[PDB]
């Protein structure tokens, strides 16, 4: 017997644990599927997605209780009860009073899950949660009183159907989601929830992975994205691949605690062109432009938090005039102006400014296609959305041009037999 | 920024 096919756990030198491939992997192949061990579906998607199997279909049935948490028939609604009803009761108890953090809500589930099988589950054939890595020796003040926020939060929201652990057990656990946590998305990459995959959480990380980890539904799976030989490790993105080195790092560092050191990282190739900087009669000298660089990294933060407090227009405003500004020293192309056409896009779509967004979507893909990797599903799930959008303002030729290209990326990640790719197709013979 | 696994940065 062998816990998963064609794999198997190994210590990668310098990385911790890891995944390696016994045999060949070619592109679009199917290494391995995983459960998951725990799940929730983002507050914003309820109604619309199952939330036991996350199926999207209309006319959800919900439950009587909460009338929250919608199903696709009885089976879902009972299946998901033993998980639902830490939250069914409290939801009607507080009222908009019941605001736990998505990760406390994870946790309450994993929780949950540890209590009714104790045993390894199918999820857990090569690593076990309880064997996840917490990194709580690199944790410091702030990220500590984080966790002690949200363990505080789970107590506050879920006392009355869970059992707790000691404090430091549950230092670990969140400690655990935070770095082995995954989310899910759709394929448009819009956020539908938080799960873990154990099995899929042995993955080492690459910014040049060779895997793609997509969902179905609940369940994870794992395919190639380039050829993968016996006795290489298995790598796939923990993070948007977009942003420079530095960028990527800083990130990795801050959420992960370790420095990536894959080719990318290494040799920095992509940076010139993620940084480009437009050729002038000057040119700009140096200091402007790591001025611009402070100046664009800050604004992407400034515009992460104005999202919660900012109308639209003003959001946009933020983008024009983000992008007025770093245009003076950035060509188009650059990345951290594309951030800003990207959200920018975005509050396009919200604002229901479909010409707006396409406008922006066709100036986004092609320096997306460029500075993310081959198959990616950034890059598929624009394509995606360009095409929807022509096709939705009757531009049935450059919609299937778009969709054609969506597809033959997401052909690759998903697998041909996924239920999008079948959508897709169905939405091109209309 | 304090995300889980994710593909598109929000
Ligand atoms: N590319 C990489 N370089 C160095 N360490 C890495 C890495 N990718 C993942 N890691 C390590 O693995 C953690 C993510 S969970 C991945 C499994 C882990 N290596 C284990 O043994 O259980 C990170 O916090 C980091 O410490
Ligand atoms: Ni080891
Ligand atoms: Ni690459
Ligand atoms: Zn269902
Ligand atoms: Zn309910
Ligand atoms: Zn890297």
């Amino acid at each position: 017997a062998e816990g998963l096919g064609g794999l198997e756990r190994f210590c990668s030198p310098g990385k911790g644990r890891g995944l390696r491939a016994l045999q060949p992997f070619q592109v679009g192949d199917l290494l391995f599927s995983c459960p998951a061990y725990a799940y929730v579906l983002t507050v914003n998607e309820r109604g619309n997605h199952c939330e036991y199997c996350f199926t999207r279909k209309e006319g959800l049935s919900k439950c009587g209780r909460c009338k929250q948490a919608f199903y696709c028939n009885v089976e879902c609604q009972k299946e998901d009860w033993p998980m639902h009803k830490l939250e069914c009761s409290p939801m009607v108890v507080f009222g908009e009073n019941w605001n736990p953090s998505e990760t406390v809500r994870l946790t309450a589930r994993i929780l949950a899950k540890q209590k009714i099988h104790p045993e390894r589950t199918p999820s857990e054939k090569l690593l076990a949660v309880k064997e996840f890595e917490s990194h709580l020796d690199k944790l410091d003040n702030e990220k500590k009183d984080l966790i002690q926020s949200d363990i505080a939060a789970l107590h506050h929201f879920y006392s009355k159907h869970l059992e707790f652990p000691d404090n430091d057990s549950l230092v670990v656990l969140f400690a655990q989601v935070n770095c082995n946590g995954f989310t899910i998305e759709d394929e448009e990459l819009s956020h539908l929830g938080s799960a873990i995959f154990p099995d899929v959480a042995l993955m080492n990380h690459s910014c040049c992975p060779n895997v793609i980890v997509t969902y179905k539904g609940t369940l994870a799976e794992v395919r190639a994205v380039q050829e993968i030989k016996p006795g290489e490790e298995v790598f796939t993105s923990y993070i948007d691949l977009l942003y420079p080195t530095e960028d990527r790092n800083d990130r990795l560092r801050d959420s992960y605690f370790f420095t990536c050191e894959c080719q990318e990282c290494t040799t920095k190739d992509k940076d010139k062109a993620k940084v480009e900087i437009r050729k002038l009669s000057d040119p700009p000298k140096a200091e402007a432009i790591r001025d611009m660089v402070r100046y664009a990294r800050n604004v992407i933060e400034e515009f992460r938090r104005a999202k919660h407090y900012k109308s639209p227009s003003e959001l946009l405003e933020i983008c024009e005039l983000s992008q007025e500004k770093m245009s003076s020293v950035f060509e188009d192309s650059n990345v951290y102006m594309l951030h800003m056409m990207y959200q920018a896009m975005g509050v396009c779509l919200y604002m229901q400014d479909w010409e707006g967004a396409l406008q922006y979507g066709q100036k986004i893909i092609k320096p997306y296609s460029k500075h993310y990797p081959l198959y990616s599903l950034n890059v598929a799930s624009m394509w995606l959305k360009l095409g929807r959008l022509y096709m939705g303002l009757e531009h049935k030729a450059a919609g299937e041009k778009a969709l054609k290209k969506a597809i033959a990326i997401m052909e690759v990640a998903h697998g041909k037999d996924h239920p999008y790719i079948s959508e897709i197709k169905q939405e091109i013979e209309s | 920024g304090r995300m889980l696994k994710h593909k598109r940065q929000r």
